[PDB]
């Protein structure tokens, strides 16, 4: 069956330059024209440009004109994308994307020009300019009025941590816990570069008073040892 | 009117029939192309055109498009259709590839639109060990999206880390927004935080203190 396989997940620099892999499979490679395609995290597509794997002809868009260079090796059936002087804004996910050749009329039975018909599975890309930082935790007990609802809800808050990657566990009477807690992050890449972390173990008033102890454990790259915030009644 | 212009955002019932805008220059006498892209995942070429639609894709999926607008008909939502749309277009003259602003749409729990609760997160031990301390509000149990959460009316916008919404199993979302000041500050003045919900046309002003 027809598929597009991606290099790894990439990191990188300002300054540097990051090459990423597209292998074609159960199709006629020199048949259609193969495009890419990034969108930065939480934003729109954005046509990077196309390369016609059968001549070799390339052509790019106007933004990063300079910038990106497309190759290919009909050989191994692989198309190639170099982007250089990467900057941060540059972080996206890269997909490459065929479209049929206007020329080409395939036996597929679905002659699509103009259109991606088929996309991989994407090339994260990371450019940083960012130290590696232990998180900020800290823990909050849910209020009275809460209790007063009937239900309630601890916070664990990870704060000015770099990278994303990160682990949190909830403990009560020093028991993991699993299928309660939930979570969000938000990154800030204005100054600090950062992700900020909130989660949320939710029980119900009577476990609460039941159980009598609470901690949020949380391991991360930049701290040597997991972090434990403890809180309890009094 | 130079890019592909979409509703960021579109929420529909299961049962119900999504319609999404696409606007542009003579786009009507123009192919209209629609991707789907659910969480994580790589887009999908949903509609080449019209009712035209690549293999294994369902038959509710319609496309359509009238002078300088376009739209994709979803027929009959389901769960599973909750996902990214953007539509595309090719102009052949300057060889150009433009996607649509995209939009998000999500399919409601069918839940009745509810105001939220606001408590408040105080700031105790974090602020001690830190030598800056947290504090923030939580924004539970509203419906639907969004809310606008502000601190002191928009007195300060320094440590405010304001975290994306959850879908709790109820059905309906949970908030969290933080900010961090020094405990010199937190003795002498006071917090507010100020939760903004428009659609159940409330909002709510709440203390947070020692």
């Amino acid at each position: 069956q027809v598929q597009l396989v991606q290099s790894g997940a990439e990191v990188k620099k300002p300054g540097a330059s990051v090459k990423v892999s597209c292998k074609a499979s159960g199709y006629t490679f020199t048949g259609y024209y193969m495009h890419w395609v990034r969108q930065a995290p939480g934003q729109g597509l954005e046509w990077m440009g196309w390369i016609n794997p059968n001549s070799g002809g390339t052509n790019y868009a106007q933004k990063f004109q300079g910038r990106v260079t497309m190759t290919r090796d009909t050989s191994i059936s692989t198309a190639y994308m170099e982007l250089s002087r990467l900057r941060s804004d540059d972080t996206a996910v890269y997909y490459c994307a065929r479209s049929p050749n206007p020329y080409y009329y395939d036996s597929s039975g679905y002659y699509y020009p103009g259109a991606f018909d088929i996309w991989g599975q994407g090339t994260m890309v990371t450019v940083s300019s960012a130290s590696v930082a232990a998180p900020s935790v800290f823990i909050f007990p849910p209020s009275d009025e809460q209790l007063k609802s009937g239900t309630a809800s601890v916070v664990c808050l990870l704060n000015n941590f770099y990278p994303r990657e990160a682990k949190v566990q909830w403990k009560v009477d020093n028991a993991l816990q699993s299928g309660n807690s939930q979570e969000s992050v938000t990154e800030q890449d204005s100054k600090d570069s950062t992700y900020s972390l909130s989660s949320t173990l939710t029980l119900s008033k009577a476990d609460y008073e039941k159980h009598k102890v609470y901690a949020c454990e949380v391991t991360h790259q930049g701290l040597s040892s997991p972090v434990t915030k403890s809180f309890n009644r009094g | 009117q130079p890019g592909l212009t979409q509703p960021p955002s579109v929420s529909v019932a299961p049962g119900q029939t999504a319609r999404i805008t696409c606007g542009g220059n003579n786009i009507g006498s123009k192919s209209v192309h629609w991707y789907q892209q659910k969480p994580g995942q790589a887009p999908v070429l949903v509609v080449y055109d019209d009712s035209d639609r690549p293999s294994g894709i369902p038959e509710r999926f319609s496309g359509s498009n009238s002078g300088n607008t376009a739209t994709l008909t979803i027929s009959r939502v389901e769960a599973g259709d909750e996902a990214d749309y953007y539509c595309q277009v090719w102009d052949s003259s300057s060889d150009h590839y433009v996607f649509g602003t995209g939009t998000k749409v999500t399919v409601l729990s069918s839940a009745s639109t509810k105001g939220p609760s606001v408590f408040p997160l105080a700031p105790s031990s974090k602020s001690t060990s830190g030598g800056t301390a947290a504090l923030g509000c939580l924004v539970k149990d509203y419906f639907p999206e969004p809310v606008t959460v502000s601190w002191n009316s928009g007195a300060l916008t320094s440590g405010v880390h304001t975290f994306p919404a959850v879908l709790q199993s109820s059905g309906l979302y949970s908030l969290s927004s933080v900010v961090t000041v020094p405990s010199s500050s937190l003795g002498t003045q006071t917090y507010i935080c100020n939760v903004n919900h428009k659609p159940s046309n409330t909002k709510v002003d709440k203390k947070v203190e020692p």
